[PDB]
């Protein structure tokens, strides 16, 4: 039994004609207390895929430790590591899947909500969702906390079923994510206006983009907003 | 002196190979497997007359639809047995079915090699398994020490195993009846038995699918030897 | 891995003989002299201090031994065995009396548990009898002065006076002739120098000889003041110059 | 924990400790056992190099396992006693689980299975004890006798003799006994057990036990006088 | 749930209900409260489900391990006891159970023996467990006699789990009746409530409270 | 305090024919008020013509047929390839849910085959083991809505034969294919329209001696 | 002599006596071919039988879907390593979703071997393992020694006489691996191969056993008549 | 291994005996004789020193007689350290019996779980036994008085006059001699002492050599009294009998 202390916001991802997009900012909370502002919680685990976490953080990077021990481990006595034996990302996930209800499992959870999203040896994308109960799903589009609520319904505008995956672009896909990125920003109390932005991409492989802003945001229309009903002034 | 689970220079197991001696030792026992149901037979050898011969329990039932038959040192097969009847119940537990004759004896026989330096020595008994299944039928296997199974369609074990086993050999066709085993485990017993054979030191036993496993009265032996030694006169 | 000796290294020959017992105490007389001799207001036990190498500084090997405040313990035969011993029999003083009774356990039934782990020593798996004799001498209220040995067998015996290792059969017969039931403690220490300088050889002075009593109460060695009851450890060590004084009126 | 294997195969297919602690039981003092139409008899010798015993006090020959089943033996004392308790305390728990005391059979089956443990466990040595197991099953008028032995294996027994001797007294059962007219009374089968002893025994004095076992929790031993008037009775008819 | 065992001259009545429910909701009408443990044993369903289902079903392993071991049938109090002795081992863990363990042997006759996840056993004549227990009790005892015969006892089985059904919310969809022998249990059908209650009404003359 | 357990929604329902046997389930995954997945399946073939569905809380259903699936596999292997009869793998699956009795799967199971004499054959199980052979069976969050609607129109109960007075029963007869599926579809419909939790897809998997098909339906996403 | 009690005991010029003689048992043992080319790997068995009324003990034993070995040598120990084999294929499977590499299976297999021949108690393993597999990448074909080594080769043998069919693979190299998308063809080189190895007796119906294992092909075995075909 | 070392304690003979027993039971027949004698209204226990030196502290010592509980009490032929584990053993198991029952142990359930010990140590663990042969002489309310022996096999008998340790043969001839059943306490003391007297491999029986003790009921009204004799007291009943 736990409670979770420094605590990391939403993690969002979707599906695109190529590959797959993952996002999340660069916050740690202390409950209201905004505490650390460089908190990397993108974690690419080989050229191929990207776990995306959040909640508490002190299981992050026990998270973090055990997938750089998993690419230690898998290297041993293993001449195709960076070939046809390199780790899948549905190895990746299976893997902390079942660390994840074996944890839950002996009520003593990681209490975190992971995203792993990669891409196949085949070109096939990857997208899937654990968190500390266990339960596993995929989806087009997967979102953690807040992101679930609000960047959901943003990105199924783009991709609502299977068949709107080849019909989008990589442009367009990121665009969406910037976009939902930005109205987090705007609406969650526990989340920073500085992120990272992941691309797995089967053609031109990981990109891992760092330092990024929200940025064109509308607040020229608080100026005009005044009192709370029968003030004028 | 050396350790227990020791290689002989020639690639056997000393304890193994010398738990086989012990079953040469051991009372003969016979197995014939037909399309009309297995038959097991076993020579009881009493060792004095004041022994009360129908207490020498060397046919045993394991479930209704198997059947066990012994030779060697007789007192290490009450583990064997009680492992095999455990295993016949806990498999109709878990699978509402009956196990298969086959799988009852990779059971029996994955105990045999658990012994080392796990219980101190080796089995030293052979165990004949008959029984029937609706996969493949009427079956009959020789459990060894050794860890190893063969299925027979006729088997003999014990101190008079090899004459047997010879005469078993010119004897056995795929279209045995029953009746005919029955008398043919009588005949051979009768020939590799020291004293003469009787109902009180030799015992009868079967496997059917529509009856089960039943161990045959006195009564009922007695006029198969004497159904036995009429035809032999009769030509 | 793992200890796989569960079984007796000391076992029964045809003539029922322990040979590991018998060879522990064949070590034993191969071993320097010591000896311990009982007087009516006190009791002595001394040995001598076999110098390894006259580089070794032998203060800081003690065979003589503090167990309790009231008892104390010499040996002949193997140091390291007694050593150890030592360090298990002030242990279990704690252990098993004082934890439960809050005072030091009398001098026999402290000898009996050090007996108990000699014994054990001689049917246990996988272990070698102590290669020791004790003599352990003490001091408790209902019993008042005591003299034992203990022998690698686990076996104890009370004495007026004995001496054990290299030249005890020639040391016993000497305190036979000068032991009687009136002895005072300084008689007893004079006639403890006498009989140990029949076995010692070479030099014979305070640092070459250990001698230690158990006499009256000493209150300056208690370190503290405030207890009435309390009135300091009976146990005491002579010093060297203490044993040349006594070495001059010999 | 110690672990060798002190029970194991010699080249000839023997298990030399095993039929070691069958010279045990050659050595012990012979113990007899007949069985009637209507009961069981348990006799047993007792060696008189031993004077100024303690009759009262000393471990008597046959043991009450439960109050409708005895255990006599031959061989090891000490090694009888381990075999005597566990047999006691597995009649209570038979009789705590199935609301039924145990069979004879089964309470042999028990004992023996006890001695074949032995014979494949590691640390061990066999006992070196043979039992004979007399009684009535519950609610039964049957009598019945069993044998066990230091291997394991146990059997059924119209008249049966264990230890020192035993092979000249078992030859005197095996032409004395019928099977087709067992003993018809006590005093039937009391007799020729006596009988039997006295092939071997040496005086009939203090060195012969007798123990009668009936139905229903029916168990008694005989005293010396009562046992002496049997020794009287046959040595009068043998001199003719 | 209602269940009901008697014994009487011809052996013994068992009689259960059929419907099985999670709270209001009524989850099942064909379910089975009799096991049959062996062609010589019955036990009946009362509290948890899985567990009578689970443990009874493993009281016959046990019980054919027992014949196999000794060459008899097993007792019916060593039968029941093998039950009781287990849930006692597990009482404080949760484990829900009312059950009569119901048989006919040589030595004991025709017994019942009431067995508890208290780890209570109780050896009787007339036993009724359940929810609608009160309910089958009324018409058992006031209508009860040993020298019933197969017939009267089957039916009064089967009304009294009726009348348990029609009053008990938790009881009903269909009576299952057993009849206990010494060669062994003769089943006697499964009968809807529905049909039975009409046809007991008319034939019998009693619920005429209700209109039909 | 960390709760364990967590309630994933959806629903299923099982229907067994003469020499047939369907098992449907809805394609929507949820967790309190949002859509996890739209196409997340929970109907599963295990092999030997056996499917099966643990409708609940989904970690501990994916965690049973995972386990199930793998004792079918170490069947073959200690049983020279024998084939798990559909009554087997039944009791079978018992000992999986009571074996943490004490630790629940939360999850209404359901499997679906052909029995021993090729005739459809549906089981279903409470969280903890009990078990009972039906020709109808819904579980899940929408049940107590299709249920009632099966025992209707799959045992005819309530209906009578007209102008017999309510005296005779409408005669219980076996359904096709066709109209089996027909039901299906009505139902998971019907449950989609009065319950939150279901919807977006309906995923159905019919056994015949042929083997395992599939088909898929469009549900409303709202 | 002295030196060969038990297995933690080494001889004066550097030997295990007790793993020698464990490689003995395998050298009695009936014999067995394996070899594979880049599409297919094929395990070929002789099967032995106590007498005309025995059967013929089965050789081959599956491991995955996509891996399997046969034996020579302790059958009982060959159950022991065949299960390890299995739970680890299937560890493997259940927690990374993964098909184990035929190369770890291999590693696996030695490590396990090893430690019963250095620790006091155990004994080696009495039998040799010939493993194919086809992973991702391709046919491979591992030899299990009891000594702990392993083995990958594109053919071998093992058994008595083994050395006959090892001989024939060793020039029939070139031909056999370039057998790429047939089946048939590639047990007919391993039929011919273990004939190299046969003496008075020939391959009958209920004699032989063959298995196979390649890109769209499960780990799948034959006997009975089934194997007609190849006679 | 360990295997080349060892000994195999426990293990049959060819003939069927138990090696190591045999042997503890030669060690014992070295060991001082001690005698047990049971009359009708008491027991004499008497032991013979192992060979005293003339500087040991006679008073306050014990190597033959302990004391178990208040009614029973043991002698001991053997090694004494082997003896004392024993005995600390029987007395808590004692004091076991006591706790539960409220009632003092019976002699035999002692005396048989004592037994029971060495038995263990012949049959099971790989360890030597014990080189000790006790006599039990104690009372109770069931038997009355008891005398009876164990030795390392772990078998025990009952006995009127027993002798163990050295000369046992010579010594059992004689108190099969002269014993009878109507016998006194004060009768037992003597026959006692004249055995050992005659059996002694000394040159003449001294009081610095012995250990003496009886338990009588000669206590006030129907209780037993356990009498450890003091050195002053064996030298008393050695002049008073005619030894010395
Ligand atoms: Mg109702
Ligand atoms: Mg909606």
């Amino acid at each position: 039994t736990q409670q979770p202390i420094v605590t990391g916001t939403s993690v969002i991802s979707m599906k695109y004609d190529n590959g797959v997009i993952i996002a999340a900012d660069n916050l740690g909370s202390y409950g209201s207390l905004l505490r650390f502002n460089g908190v990397e919680r993108l974690i690419p685990v080989g050229d191929n895929t990207v776990v995306g976490i959040s909640g508490d953080i002190s299981d992050m990077q026990h998270i973090e430790r055990l997938l750089k021990d998993l690419v230690t481990e898998n290297a041993y006595d293993n001449p195709l590591a960076d070939a046809e034996e390199a780790l899948e990302p549905s190895y990746i996930f299976e893997y902390l899947a079942t660390v994840m209800y074996q944890r839950r499992s002996k009520m003593n959870p990681l209490w975190n909500a992971i995203i792993v999203a990669g891409v196949q040896s085949n070109g096939d994308q990857f997208l899937r969702y654990v968190n500390l109960l266990g339960v596993t799903y995929s989806s087009p589009t997967l979102a953690t906390g807040f992101g679930a609520h609000m960047a959901n319904p943003l990105l199924r505008k783009v991709v609502d079923r299977e068949s709107d995956i080849p019909k989008t672009t990589v442009q367009v896909a990121e665009e969406a994510i910037v976009n939902a990125m930005r109205v987090l920003y705007y609406r969650d109390a526990r989340s920073s206006r500085n992120f990272s932005l992941a691309i797995i991409d089967k053609n031109t492989g990981l990109t891992f983009k760092k330092n990024l802003q929200v940025e064109n945001m509308k607040w020229d229309f608080a100026k005009d907003i005044k009192g709370y009903g029968t003030q004028k002034i | 002196d050396r350790g227990v689970s020791t290689f002989s220079p020639e690639g056997r197991l000393f304890q193994v190979e010398y738990s086989l001696e012990a079953i040469k030792l051991g009372s003969t026992a016979i197995g014939i497997a037909t399309k009309e149901g297995v038959v097991l037979g076993v020579e009881k050898r009493a060792t004095s007359p004041l022994l009360e011969s129908d207490s020498i329990e060397k046919i045993v039932e394991i479930d209704r639809h198997i059947g066990c038959a012994m030779s060697g040192l007789t007192a290490d097969a009450r583990s064997m047995i009680e492992h095999a009847r455990t295993a016949a119940v806990t498999h109709n537990l878990y699978y509402d079915e009956d196990i298969n004759v086959e799988s009852l004896t990779q059971s029996v026989c994955d105990l045999a090699l658990r012994f080392g330096e796990l219980m101190s020595r080796p089995f030293g008994v052979a165990l004949l398994i008959a029984g029937h299944d609706a996969d493949d039928g009427y079956q009959l296997f020789h459990a060894e020490p050794s860890g190893t199974f063969y299925r027979y369609n006729a088997k003999a074990i014990g101190s008079g195993s090899e004459g047997a086993q010879a005469e078993l050999l010119n004897e056995w066709h795929s279209s045995l009846t029953l009746k005919e085993a029955e008398l043919l485990v009588l005949k051979i017993l009768k020939q590799v038995m020291e004293e003469k054979l009787d109902e009180n030191n030799a015992q009868l036993s079967c496997i059917t699918k529509q009856d089960g496993f039943k161990i045959y009265d006195n009564e009922k032996t007695a006029e198969l030897i004497k159904e036995l030694k009429e035809k032999e006169a009769a030509e | 891995m793992t200890d796989r000796y569960s079984f007796s290294l000391t076992t029964f020959s045809p003539s029922g003989k322990l040979g590991q017992i018998d060879y522990a105490l064949t070590a034993v007389k191969q071993g320097v002299t010591s000896l311990g001799i009982k007087a009516t207001n006190g009791v002595v036990i001394a040995t001598e201090k076999k110098s390894s190498s006259p580089l070794a500084m032998s203060e800081t090997l003690s065979k003589v031994s503090l167990l309790t405040p009231d008892i104390g313990a010499v040996y002949s035969g193997m140091g390291p065995d007694y050593r150890v011993l030592v360090d298990k029999s002030r242990k279990v003083a704690h252990t098993s009396y004082k934890r439960i009774y809050g005072e030091y356990p009398p001098t026999k039934l402290l000898v009996s548990e050090v007996a108990k782990i000699m014994q054990e020593a001689t049917q246990s798996g996988g272990v070698r009898p102590f290669g020791v004799s004790l003599l352990i001498a003490g001091h408790d209220e209902f019993n008042g002065f005591s003299l034992y040995q203990v022998d690698p067998s686990g076996s104890y015996f009370p004495w007026k006076a004995t001496a054990i290792g290299k030249g005890s059969v020639a040391a016993k017969t000497f305190l036979e002739k000068r032991w009687n039931d009136e002895l005072e403690l300084e008689d007893a220490i004079h006639i403890a120098l006498l009989t140990l300088k029949e076995s010692v050889e070479g030099e014979f002075n305070g640092d070459t000889i250990e001698l230690a009593i158990i006499g009256d109460e000493n209150p300056d060695l208690l370190g503290y003041t405030g207890i009435p009851t309390d009135k300091g450890p009976r146990f005491r060590k002579l010093t060297s110059q203490e044993i040349n004084d006594r070495l001059e009126a010999l | 924990g110690y672990d060798r294997a002190l029970s194991i195969f010699s080249p000839d297919g023997h298990i030399f400790q095993v039929e070691y602690a069958l010279e045990a039981v050659k050595r012990g003092t012979c113990a007899v056992g007949v069985k009637g139409k209507n009961c069981v008899v348990l006799g047993c010798e007792r060696r008189s190099t031993l004077k100024l015993q303690d009759t009262r006090i000393t471990p008597s020959k046959v043991s009450k396992i439960d109050s409708h089943v005895v255990l006599s033996f031959s061989g090891l004392n000490a090694d009888s006693r381990i075999l005597i308790e566990k047999a006691r305390v597995e009649a209570q728990s038979h009789r705590l689980t199935l609301e039924d005391p145990v069979t004879v059979e089964y309470l042999t089956r028990y004992v023996a299975g006890v001695q074949q443990r032995y014979t494949q466990s590691g640390g061990v040595r066999p006992f070196g004890v043979s039992t004979l197991i007399a009684g009535f099953d519950p609610r039964d008028d049957e009598p019945k006798l069993y044998q066990t032995e230091p291997s394991g294996i146990y059997s059924s027994w119209s008249a049966q003799t264990i230890g020192r001797n035993s092979k000249t007294v078992r030859e005197f059962l095996e032409k004395n006994y019928d099977r087709k007219e067992p003993p018809a009374t006590v005093e039937e089968c009391v007799k020729l057990t006596v009988r039997s002893l006295l092939e071997v025994v040496q005086t009939g004095a203090k060195n012969i036990e007798i123990t009668v076992v009936k139905p229903d929790s029916d168990i008694v031993a005989l005293s010396s006088e009562e046992i002496n008037q049997y020794v009287t009775q046959i040595e009068q008819e043998k001199q003719e | 749930t209602t269940t009901l065992a008697f014994r009487f001259q011809g052996g013994i009545i068992v009689a259960v209900d059929s419907r099985a429910t999670a709270g209001n909701w009524v989850a099942s009408q064909t379910v089975k409260k009799v096991i049959e443990i062996n062609p010589f044993l019955l036990g009946t369903m009362a509290g948890g489900a899985a567990d009578f289902q689970f443990w009874e079903t493993w009281l016959g392993s046990q019980c054919r391990l027992h014949e196999l071991r000794e060459k008899e049938r097993i007792s019916v109090a060593a039968a029941s006891k093998i039950l009781s002795n287990l849930v006692y081992q597990y009482k404080g863990a949760g484990l829900s159970m009312g059950t009569m363990i119901c048989g006919y042997t040589r030595k004991e006759g025709p017994t019942i023996y009431y067995v508890d996840s208290d780890g209570t056993r109780l050896k009787g004549d007339i036993f009724c467990v359940g929810s609608g227990q009160t309910f089958a009790y009324g018409v058992l005892d006031s209508n009860y006699k040993w020298d019933l015969s197969v017939e009267d006892a089957l039916y009064l089985g089967k009304r009294s789990i009726l009348a348990a059904a029609h009053r008990d919310a938790y009881s009903g969809g269909s009576v299952n009746l057993y009849h206990v022998t010494e060669d062994g249990w003769i089943y006697h059908g499964n009968h809807d409530v529905g049909e039975l209650f009409w046809k007991v009404k008319e034939e019998e003359g009693s619920f005429n409270n209700v209109i039909g | 305090q960390f709760n364990p357990y967590g309630d994933n929604g959806g629903t299923i329902l099982g229907i067994a024919g003469e020499d047939f046997a369907v098992l449907a389930g809805d394609t929507r995954n949820i967790t309190d008020y949002s859509i996890n997945s739209r196409y997340e399946p929970k109907v599963f073939d295990c092999g030997d013509n056996i499917v099966m569905s643990a409708n609940g809380f989904a970690a501990d259903g994916d965690a049973l047929v995972k386990r199930f699936k793998n004792s079918v596999k170490w069947y073959h292997f200690d049983h020279n390839d024998k084939k798990l009869s559909i009554n087997s793998a039944a009791r079978n699956i018992q000992h999986l849910l009571y074996g943490k009795r004490f630790f629940p799967y939360y999850v209404h199971t359901i499997i679906a085959g052909l029995d021993e004499d090729g005739k459809g054959a549906v089981y279903s199980f409470d969280p903890v083991g009990s078990y009972e052979r039906e020709q109808c069976r819904a579980g899940g969050a929408a049940a107590s809505l299709i249920m009632p609607f099966l025992d209707n129109q799959v045992n005819f109960k309530n209906q009578y034969e007209p102008g017999t007075n309510g005296k005779v029963k409408k005669p219980l007869k076996y359904l096709s294919v066709e109209e089996v599926i027909k039901l299906v579809r009505d139902s998971f419909t019907s449950a989609t329209e009065r319950h939150i939790q279901v919807g977006d897809g309906l995923e159905i998997l019919i056994v015949t001696k042929d083997g395992v098909r599939k088909e898929f339906y469009e549900l409303k996403r709202d | 002599n002295n030196y060969d009690g038990d297995t933690v005991t080494f001889s004066p010029t550097g030997r295990l006596f007790q793993v020698e003689y464990a490689l003995e048992a395998i050298k009695q043992g009936s014999v067995t071919v394996g070899l594979r080319s880049n599409t297919h790997a094929v395990l070929v068995a002789l099967k032995r039988n106590a007498d005309e009324l025995s059967s013929y003990q089965k050789k081959i034993i599956k491991c995955d879907e996509h891996m399997g070995l046969s034996l020579a040598g302790l059958a009982p120990d060959a159950r022991v390593l065949s299960n390890y084999l299995r739970q680890q294929c299937n560890y493997s499977s259940l927690v990374f979703n993964r098909k184990l590499a035929v190369e770890r299976a291999g590693h696996l297999l030695c490590d396990k071997a090893q430690k019963n021949t250095q620790s006091y108690g155990g004994r080696p393993y009495g039998v040799g393992l010939l493993i194919i597999g086809y992973d991702k990448s391709g046919a491979h074909l591992l030899e299990f020694q009891p000594s702990g080594n392993v083995t990958e080769l594109y053919g071998t043998a093992i058994g008595a006489r083994s050395q006959g069919a090892k001989t024939y693979l060793e020039r029939t190299l070139d031909t056999f691996i370039k057998i790429d998308g047939n089946p048939d063809e590639l047990i007919k080189a391993g039929v011919e191969a273990i004939s190299q190895s046969l003496r008075d007796e020939s391959l009958t119906v209920d004699n032989l056993s063959i298995a196979i294992v390649g890109k769209d092909t499960p780990f799948t075995i034959y006997d009975g008549e089934a194997v007609a075909k190849y006679i | 291994g360990s295997r080349r070392y060892d000994s195999r304690t426990t293990i049959f003979s060819p003939e069927g005996r138990l090696y190591q027993v045999e042997y503890a039971l030669e060690s014992i027949s070295h060991a001082g004789t001690a005698i047990g004698i049971m009359a009708s209204d008491g027991i004499v226990l008497a032991a013979e020193r192992k060979v005293t030196s003339t500087l040991l502290e006679q008073d306050t010592s014990t190597e033959k007689l302990y004391k178990l509980n208040d009614k029973i009490a043991v002698a001991v032929a053997g090694l004494t350290a082997d003896a004392e584990i024993l005995i600390n053993t029987a007395r808590i198991h004692a004091q076991n019996y006591l706790k539960t029952y409220n009632e003092d142990i019976p002699v035999e359930i002692l005396v048989r779980r004592l037994s029971d010990i060495k038995q263990g140590y012949t049959q099971h663990g790989g360890l030597r036994p014990f080189g000790v042969s006790f006599i039990y002489a104690g009372y109770d309310d069931r038997y009355g008085y008891q005398l009876y022996t164990s030795n390392p096999s772990g078998n025990y008998t009952g006995w009127k006059a027993i002798s163990v340790g050295a000369n046992t043969s010579a010594a059992q001839t004689l108190l099969q001699m002269d014993y009878k059943d109507d016998m006194k306490v004060d009768d037992a003391i003597e026959l006692a002492l004249k055995t050992l007297s005659k059996t002694t491999d000394s040159s003449a029986l001294t009081y610095d050599r012995l250990e003496f003790a009886t338990i009588r009921k000669g206590a006030n009204d129907g209780e037993v009294y356990q009498k450890i004799f003091k050195p002053q007291e064996i030298k008393d009943i050695l002049v008073k009998t005619g030894i010395t």
